[PDB]
């Protein structure tokens, strides 16, 4: 056997495990909300004594 | 033919086990020169 085989027969299934791990990441959305405050009315009021 | 291929499957499930443990496949290659030897005979099937 050679030194390279050797080394690569040194890893073994039980010798060597690989797993794979991934971290949940929520999708990303694009979203446009628009706010405009209540409508506002003039108002014109003449007070007087016989009123 | 078919005897000797039979001893062929065989040889293939060897060698998916020789891979596993990286030891050199030397009866593999002894093997393989036995299903050589077999896949002349084959050719010769193949032509009758």
């Amino acid at each position: 056997h050679d030194e390279e085989a050797i080394k690569q027969t040194l890893r073994n299934k039980f010798n060597y495990n690989t797993r794979e791990c991934q971290t949940i990441n929520p999708s990303i959305r694009e979203r446009g909300v628009s706010t405009e405050p209540p409508p506002s009315d003039t108002i014109c009021g003449n007070i007087t004594q016989w009123e | 033919e078919d005897e000797y291929d039979v001893k062929y499957q065989m040889y293939k499930i060897n060698a998916r086990g020789e891979n596993l443990f990286g030891l050199q496949n030397q009866k593999y290659p002894e093997l393989e020169k036995t299903d050589a030897e077999i896949k002349n005979l084959n050719k010769l099937y193949n032509l009758y």
